RNA sequence: CGCAAGACGGACCAGAGCGAAAGCAUUUGCCAAGAAUGUUUUCAUUAAUCAAGAACGAAAGUCGGAGGUUCGAAGACGAUCAGAUACCGUCGUAGUUCCGACCAUAAACGAUGCCGACCGGCGAUGCGGCGGCGUUAUUCCCAUGACCCGCCGGGCAGCUUCCGGGAAACCAAAGUCUUUGGGUUCCGGGGGGAGUAUGGUUGCAAAGCUGAAACUUAAAGGAAUUGACGGAAGGGCACCACCA
């Protein structure tokens, strides 16, 4: 029996306690795994039986816990477990370019939008779902997807509008 | 040829999992990790360079060392997963991510997920400009 | 033309008897070739060893170094040579609203092993605290990083490796510095997040072998 | 609001407020009255005191100066006077 | 304490799952069971108690009193026995009993139809403000019916008004509610 | 696995703090400063603002030395397009580094002189002090820290509001202004010509400071409101659309 085990910080601890029936159940059903929050090392972590049946039960299972706690809806977060190739690339805001002060503030500004209107549109177009932290992006979706989400999300944050942002996808997302 | 081990004890070894923007590569070592077993690059299998960093090339690199380790009695392996780090990006790409899920149903014991990846406390300049570059 | 892995050979790793579990590996070795002797090329190589994988009742999240040392037919009796965290653990304490107090000593053994020993403490939310943060002022800090200069600096020097490491096991110097710090400023997880190696004596056969039995 | 007599206030609120910004100044500190327990001799030391207030026949400190109110030493009860 | 996934399962009288329901038996001295075959002994769950007027009720929904109609309810665990031994742990702990966050000032009452106040009762009236269904729907995405045609995730609204108004889940944000107002929030945040 | 050389001090890093402003984040020691708080210590108008004059002054730049890891203006190469010497990549000088002199500009910004008074609230936070039921430092003996409740003072900030203003955006100062006077410094006069020319002056240079006119022109500009159109994107409808 082989486990994995996967940390939480202070503010995704309560996500967890208000989604313990929906994280809970399709990895212990559907991949026939066992799951434990430590709370004396704050960890999620799971491990196999003699109930699971695929060799990579566990290691689709891990990356839907890790969407999880990387801030990503836990609806959209089950498809890991599911579709064979969705991945994640993750951000440092300032390894584009070197924001700071309010320079960096103004790069969320942007790379959200007004209501979240920039977030809510560049994963509709690029086929992706994406979470801001502070100076952590991250994306989610198909590899080509993935590489067609940073540079709507890369131009952005080096300064031109989000209409010509929304202009250079659909160029793009024409092949 | 090798690990004279019985069947319940199994005979770890040290998987890394180089990840860059161009290709991935994918290292398995000794415990020590000063021999290699197989270095199979993620940019042997594929003959299309601008498919060198695809998650596909990243399985195909993945699945013929799980063949040569399994080959060489090999059963288990600690995965030190890898960014490029330093100056540049610190969080190792999906391309690492594949190769991961990869040689995991290829039949090899996975132990520890190490993330090695080299980050300065504090670094020398970027190498992008004052204005930015495309990432 | 050559297929080198027949030209190949198997040494096992053989943890010092301050843990439970000795036999932890394997480790490849190309014969002597005439002229470069297998035990030569053996003779100096790390290990990355969790703390789970040596002694069973215990939380994985620290590590320890190891040298092969001696070749005494198919077995690595193997010293000790460091340690450091997790650095999983490492990114998970690091905190906002709370104080990063570190220190660093340079203590020698008593049987000439000198170590660089670190330190990482860090302040703690009361049970009862209402105030976001936890801060010390900067004469409360370096306050602490004296004691953890000092309960440090003692522990290596009174004693020799054999004792040091079965120190760091529970981690009974960290353990030691959280109750001595409760007076200035409450902390919460007070470790020795790593260990150096500086110079060694030299090298004597019979100590490894009563470090082993 | 906007009804105050400022002619008589609550002392409670004269004893709250900064002591500059009162109707009228009077400040906070005080004389105590230094009974040293180990000799019989009564000291007087201001409350809000300075530098050390030693004991003549003794040799033995009576209060040490901390940012706002002396601390006394171990012991030495006081009489505020009046 | 794992899961060992045979458990969700292992997670005359009676057979009622509602502890109101189960509250009242017990204290007549009334052994009943539940899908659980075994008779009941022990009665675990929580209550929420009024901190201003001491007035316990057995709903957990609710965040407001059924008496005094404040937000000083407080959550009691209790523990009932078959025979009715209610023993309940009220949480003696400072950081629950905290007059901190507590005081703020409030802006204009506002009246209009798209007015926001600041939900102090628990029934004013709001005016209707609502998701709209092709925004409020998540993925069903278990079901295998599934394949054909849109991209692997919900559609996101950049359409509606309902989007336009920023109109949001009510349950989306609770943990911004638990903070204090009076805080050090970053200068370019702004919240419904 | 070692050895070396130089820069860097992430996370902690906060609408936190400090500094006259530029600016300031590894430990330790030394050297002197500083605010605020505390005072029943002292002097008794010693002050506020300030032409002349003086110190400091981001980055870049100029001379000497030293050092040259990273990055890198210029320059040399190699590459997609009707067009490109541009959006690209590989190298890479000066520079970025230290020391000694120059140089004095920035969207040096709160695009908001300084001192003083008055004018609504509300909590949070930083520092100092004051008071207090409690809990932990193993309790306890007082200490003293660590939290917790309240108060005062000076701070960085909020949030609020038909205070009054304002062309409005908005501002608790941008208020106390035709019901116009607390004290005082710099400074603007439709838009260009033009911060140009000439003169003076500082500097090795680059440039900095001061600074026109002839001539030209009926607008230039600021807030706020509605549309139009999109080489802008989605929802609803339609056999003059589609599916079958
Ligand atoms: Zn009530």
């Amino acid at each position: 029996e082989e486990t994995r085990k996967i940390p939480v910080p202070a503010n995704r601890y309560t996500p967890l306690k208000e989604n313990w029936m929906k994280i809970f159940t399709p990895i212990v059903e559907h991949l026939g795994l066992q799951i434990r929050f430590n709370l004396k090392s704050r960890n999620v972590e799971i491990r196999t039986c003699k109930e699971t049946k695929d060799v990579s039960a566990l290691t689709k299972a891990a990356d839907f816990v890790k969407a999880f706690i990387l801030g990503f809806q836990v609806e959209d977060a089950l498809a890991l477990i599911r579709l064979d190739d969705l991945f994640l690339e993750s951000f440092e805001i300032t390894d584009v370019k070197p924001l700071k002060g309010d320079h960096l503030s103004r790069a969320i500004g942007r790379i959200a939008g007004k209501g979240g209107k920039t977030k809510f549109t560049i994963e509709n177009v690029t086929r992706t779902r994406i979470v801001l932290a502070d100076v952590k992006v991250h994306i989610l979706g198909s590899f080509q997807n993935i590489k067609m989400a940073r540079t709507a999300i890369c131009n952005l944050i080096l300064g031109n509008p989000p209409s010509k942002v929304y202009g250079n996808i659909r160029a793009v997302a024409s092949r | 040829l090798g690990p004279q081990v019985a069947e319940g004890e199994n005979v770890f070894g040290v998987c890394h999992i180089f990840a860059s923007f161009n290709d991935t590569f994918v290292h398995v070592t000794d415990l020590s990790g000063k021999e290699t077993i197989c270095r199979v690059t993620g940019g042997m299998k594929v003959k299309a360079d601008r498919d060198e960093s695809s998650p596909y090339a990243a399985m195909l690199a993945a699945q013929d060392v799980a063949q040569r380790c399994k080959e060489l009695g090999i059963t288990a392996l600690h995965i030190k997963l890898r960014a490029t780090g330093g100056n540049r990006t610190k969080t190792p790409g999906p391309g690492a991510q594949s190769a991961l899920r990869a040689l995991a149903r290829s039949g090899m014991k996975i132990g520890r997920i190490e993330d090695v990846t080299p980050i300065p406390s504090d670094s020398t300049r970027r190498k992008g400009g004052r204005r930015g570059r495309r990432l | 033309v050559v297929d080198p892995f027949s030209k190949k050979d198997w040494y096992d790793v053989k943890a010092p008897a301050m843990f439970n579990i000795r036999n932890i590996g394997k480790t490849l070795v190309t014969r002597t070739q005439g002229t470069k002797i297998a035990s030569d090329g053996l003779k100096g190589r790390v290990f990355e060893v969790s703390l789970a994988d040596l002694q069973n009742d215990e939380v994985a999240f620290r590590k320890f170094k190891l040298i092969t040392e001696d070749v005494q037919g198919k077995n690595c009796l193997t010293n000790f040579h460091g340690m450091d965290l997790t650095r999983d653990k490492m990114c998970s304490m690091v905190k906002k609203w709370q104080t990063m107090i570190e220190a660093h000593v340079d203590v020698k053994t008593t049987d000439g092993y000198l170590l660089r020993l670190f330190c990482v403490g860090f302040t703690k939310k009361r049970n009862n605290q209402i105030r976001k943060t936890s801060y010390a002022q900067h004469q409360q800090v370096r306050q602490i990083r004296k004691k953890m200069m000092e309960i440090m600096t003692r522990e290596v020097q009174t004693n020799d490796l054999k004792e040091v490491v079965n120190k760091l096991i529970p981690d009974s110097i960290g353990k030691d510095i959280e109750k001595a710090c409760q007076s200035i400023y409450p902390l919460h997880d007070v470790f020795v997040r790593k260990v150096k190696m500086l110079k060694k004596p030299k090298f004597e056969l019979g100590k490894l072998m009563e470090l082993h039995g | 609001p906007l009804a105050k007599d400022l002619l008589h206030p609550s002392p409670e609120e004269e004893k709250r407020k900064h002591k500059k910004k009162r109707l009228v100044q009077s400040p906070n500190s005080y004389f105590m009255d230094v009974k040293c327990p180990g000799c019989y001799k009564i000291t007087t030391v201001f409350s809000h005191a300075q530098t050390v207030v030693l004991c003549v026949g003794c040799s033995t400190v009576l209060c040490q100066p901390t940012g706002g109110k002396a601390r006394l030493t171990e012991g030495c009860s006081f009489r505020r006077k009046q | 304490g794992w899961i060992t996934p045979s458990n969700i399962k292992q997670i005359v009288g009676c057979l009622t799952t509602d502890f109101a329901m189960q509250n009242v038996l017990l204290q007549m001295g009334l052994h009943v069971l539940a899908v659980n075959g075994m008779l009941i002994r022990e009665a675990r769950s929580y209550i929420l108690r009024c901190h201003g007027c001491f007035k316990t009720t057995s709903d957990m929904s609710r965040v407001f009193c059924s008496h005094c109609g404040n937000k000083t309810l407080k959550k009691v665990s209790v523990t009932v026995s078959d025979d009715g031994t209610l023993h309940m742990h009220f949480s003696r702990n400072p950081k629950v009993l905290n007059p901190r966050g507590l005081r703020y000032s409030l802006p204009t009452p506002k009246g209009g139809k798209y007015a926001i106040n600041p939900h102090l009762t628990e029934d004013q009236r709001f005016p209707q403000l609502r998701l709209s269904q092709k925004a409020r729907q998540k993925t069903n995405v278990f079901a295998p019916d599934y394949i054909a045609g849109v991209s692997p995730f919900v559609e996101n609204d950049i359409s509606s008004r309902s989007a336009t108004l920023q109109v949001r889940d009510s349950t989306l944000g609770a943990g911004r509610r638990r903070l204090n107002p009076n805080a050090s929030r970053k200068k370019f945040v702004k919240k419904r």
